[PDB]
């Protein structure tokens, strides 16, 4: 009994953390910097803790509307260069992880390791990127988790939507915190005023 | 009784009743150290608690950056690490009444007093030994929202003690070093915030002393530094 | 020795400053030196032993440093209590004390 | 607790904390004695301590010359000898404050209040059980000069205790017989003077009792007499 | 070879050939201590030895008063004590020639450059890390009179070594603490003077380097202080 209140049960359930959409007719690619802060319901559960550490399993559910479409999904790890164009050199780099997926095949899945240079992710961070009045404060300073990039490989009028399902695995969590009592206004910020 | 650390001495009988944060005693970093010249009690200027007070906070190590050998070690090394003993004393008569929560919050990332995505500014998050007494880049005044959008009734999830003026005039928190890295910049980042909030406001009848002093004494514990420079 | 009422409470900071260092200008400067934070509510008496500190084994009878006292808190009392008190300071030798080379002089007429 | 001597009884919990003058317990004279009928506690009329009080003194054995069997033995024998227990009690509230020094001075030869070679007169140096309450053959009023040309801050060189009203309401002095002869005239010469001086004057707020009683109880100890007459 | 003390390192093969002043190794004071953070080598700015040079002197501890932890300890304590290692190096070609005496003088009380009973002034006797390069309260220029009215040929009675440029490019003096008191004011009084005097002046032919550097490195040894202040 009480395994359903284990941290693996509470934080380790798959959820749609991002919603990549793009069109084709540059243009035919999209990118998303990976964070758990986008969706309030996911964010609130992770923010019950000060630090968390997990590997993460990505599953990408794709729907498309105008032969079968071919997509490249690319994971760019922290501090590596992110694509600027649909056929940039970054898509060919053997240091990025790519999965090529073709329509009607089972949805693509991969696990990213815990990538951070610190031993856990900071859900909160009481410090700065530097000394300046312009310097960032809070959990945006730490926690580059990488970027998910999508392009169509096929030659040509179509709309593509990719739901990024994420499951945290082998989860550890430290220093419990009061639950968020008021609405989230912005990503990584503790600000609450409407 | 008497507590002595370095050339500093403080008096309190309650010292054995300390809360050890997360049940972990402070310690030196394991293989996977200036001692008592650094590890003194530094006693801050006493706060005036009144019926109007909203509470106070300090950031650590920031509150000690001007404090003797430990404050110099924060500038003369690239990275540092310490635990703390925080001793809070609140001397009063039998005719005063009031309740403080004394809490230590790890990574107390403050919300702003404003509606935008605007961050709290460095001048506001680093108030030094004076702390902030609670009343566009300034932090929240909402002590009832823990200055971070969370309810004050839930603040006891953090390492804490109550000072109830009828029962006890003091609280002691023992804080281990808490971070996701072994050592860190002591000047860019605060591991802990000390928060003192009156749950039940001070009451006393006229002719009693209308302000009671809250005295905060902080000792570094197991302090470690690396990258020394002259 | 603190001589206020049993209902009177206060913290005093008693600081010793070594010879040649110069007397503290503030409670913060005194706190950075050798000191006791004395709660007179809890303890009616405090003591400080100043050990011998000079280059020679003796010094002439005509610095050794300063003892200074500072408010750490305001003076706290309930109603119907004096809002002031008195403190008494005392001195004596320890068992190591020694005097040498006797002299008679007009310091009493 | 209760202390009983002869048919006299007094109440005080502090009795084990007595100062024995010069570390010497009173005793009968060695080969190189009326007991408990003489050796009662005699309790004097209580002094009114006020914020205006300069102090009080009594001479021994003179203060006991009218006191029962011991007082009669001082007239009905040529020579005498005794130690004393002096118990001083000073009942007060928690809201009163003040400091007494209670001291016993051997051979307290008083200075006059006058500039000549004139001695202090016998009527003034033998005040009896009433003592002198301090304000041309009258003694000095300068309690700050110990009535003898010596500073009050140095009075602790004599057998003494403090009464600090926040800490203790009582003092006890045990005095051996002190003289350069084995026995002496009890009426011409006083071995000891009891001196009670307020170092910190009495303070209390209005509506508190403005006078606090100082109660002095003196018991002879190991009293001896010689040359009996009817 | 390499010599390392604290975070300081110097290179010289001659280090085993040091003169220990009076045959006494420096030591901590006997029962009838900051270590290597204080006890570094401090290397002074090199002197230019030329055919015109009359010699140089420094006073100890005065030459180190601005030097790191040891210099701070001289201001932050009332009394102090140390020995020294003095290492003097003098790099030259096989075609240069010259003779230095390197001597340490205890209590080198300077004569003035003037005929009266006038003392040498404090500004002149405390030149700091720069020393005095020899040319009304100024000291003597007579290096041939040891600046004190005594002949230079007799200077070898003090702890000394020669630097003869054909034979050896270096000298090492190990100095114990020498005083008539266990510890003393480091700022009012100098225990030792380092004196470097050319006995045979520098010669080299044109197209050789006309100035040769004399490099002085001083390490405190067994340094002790008392009466600490912030």
């Amino acid at each position: 009994t009480r395994d359903e209140t284990s941290i693996e049960s509470f934080l380790g359930r798959s959820g749609c953390i991002a919603m990549i959409e793009f069109n084709t007719s540059g243009k035919g690619f999209k990118t998303w910097k990976v964070s758990l802060q986008e969706m309030a319901q996911i964010r609130r559960k992770y923010e019950l803790f000060t630090y968390t550490r997990f590997d993460s399993e990505i599953t990408i559910v794709t729907a498309a509307a105008a032969g079968h479409i071919v997509l490249q999904f690319m994971y760019v790890p922290p501090g590596a260069p992110v694509p600027e164009k649909r056929d940039d050199y970054t898509w060919q780099s053997g240091t990025n992880a790519s999965v090529f997926w073709q329509e009607g095949q089972p949805y693509p899945r991969f696990t990213i390791p815990f990538m951070s240079i610190a031993s856990a992710y900071y859900m909160f961070y009481d410090g700065y990127d530097g000394d300046s009045a312009a310097s960032k404060y809070g959990s945006v300073v730490t926690n580059d988790m990488g970027t998910i990039c999508v392009r169509i490989v096929t030659s040509n009028d179509s709309n593509i939507v990719c739901r990024i399902y994420h499951k945290a695995k082998h989860i550890k969590a430290w220093c419990p915190r009061p639950p968020r009592a008021v609405a989230y206004q912005h990503t990584h910020s503790t600000n609450y005023i409407p | 009784i008497q507590i002595t650390r370095g050339d500093s001495t403080i008096t309190s009988q309650d010292t054995a009743n300390a809360v050890v944060a997360y049940g972990v005693w402070p310690s030196y970093l394991t293989p996977d150290q200036p001692d008592t010249s650094s590890n003194r009690f530094y006693t801050l200027d006493s706060r005036s608690w009144t019926s109007a007070s909203s509470g106070w906070w300090w950031k650590l190590p920031d509150a000690l950056k001007n404090m003797g050998i430990f404050g110099e070690n924060m500038f003369y090394h690239f990275l540092g690490r310490s635990g703390y003993t925080i001793h809070v004393q609140c001397n009063s008569s039998k005719f005063h009444q009031g309740l403080l929560i004394v809490a230590a919050i790890p990574e107390h990332q403050l919300a702003s007093a404003t509606s935008g995505n605007v961050s709290v500014g460095y001048n506001h998050t680093h108030p030094g030994e004076q702390g902030r007494e609670v009343v566009n880049k300034r932090p929240s005044d909402d002590s009832w929202l823990n200055f971070d959008g969370t309810l004050l009734g839930n603040l006891p999830i953090y390492p804490h003690q109550y000072i109830n003026l009828r029962t006890n005039n003091s609280a002691t928190l023992i804080l281990p070093y808490v971070n996701a890295v072994p050592m860190d910049s002591m000047l860019r980042h605060n591991n802990w915030s000390l928060v003192i909030i009156p749950i039940c406001p001070l009451q006393v009848q006229p002719g009693g002393t209308q302000s009671i002093p809250i005295t905060v004494s902080i000792s570094p514990m197991f302090s470690e530094f690396s990258g020394p420079r002259s | 020795m603190f001589c206020g009422s049993a209902s009177s409470t206060l913290k005093l900071l008693i600081a010793y400053t070594p010879p040649g260092v110069g007397k503290p200008k503030s409670r913060r400067e005194a706190m950075l030196g050798t000191h006791l934070v004395w709660d007179v509510g809890l303890q009616s008496t405090a003591s400080l032993v100043v050990p011998w500190v000079s280059a020679s084994h003796f010094r002439f009878t005509t610095s050794a440093g300063y003892i200074t006292c500072w408010y750490q808190t305001n003076f706290v009392v309930p109603d119907s209590t004096p809002d002031n008190a008195k403190m008494v300071c005392m001195v004596s030798a320890c068992k190591d004390f020694c005097l040498r080379l006797a002299r008679d002089t007009n310091l009493h007429t």
